[PDB]
């Protein structure tokens, strides 16, 4: 790899993400949605299921 | 089912020989989302 190397020949960093589904409990997941707390109004809620 | 749990409790005692005629719950302390099909165990030794 050289700086004068043209496109398609320059050093490109590559990270492969391999996903697997073992029967063990899932650990890595996504973030929350938060929203905002509102009171004294008939609403619906999803507090941790 | 793949969860290893450990509860705990501490108390001061003065009787020497046996477990006292007392009652006390064991509040949960630590949980682990890992599973190994343990069959045996052994308590360590100190010096
Ligand atoms: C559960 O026990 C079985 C024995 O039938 C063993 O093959 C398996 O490896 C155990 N599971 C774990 C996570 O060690």
């Amino acid at each position: 790899f050289q700086p004068t190397y043209g496109v398609g020949y320059q050093p490109y960093r590559v990270v492969v993400l391999s996903f697997e589904l073992l029967h063990a409990p899932a650990t890595v997941c996504g973030p929350k949605k938060s929203t905002n707390l509102v009171k004294n109004k008939c609403v619906n809620f999803n507090f941790n299921g | 089912d793949g969860y290893f749990k450990i509860y705990s409790k501490h108390t001061p005692i003065n009787l020497v020989r046996g477990l006292p005629q007392g009652f006390s719950a064991l509040e949960p302390l630590v949980d682990l989302p890992i599973g190994i099909n343990i069959t045996r165990f052994q308590t360590l030794h100190i010096s």
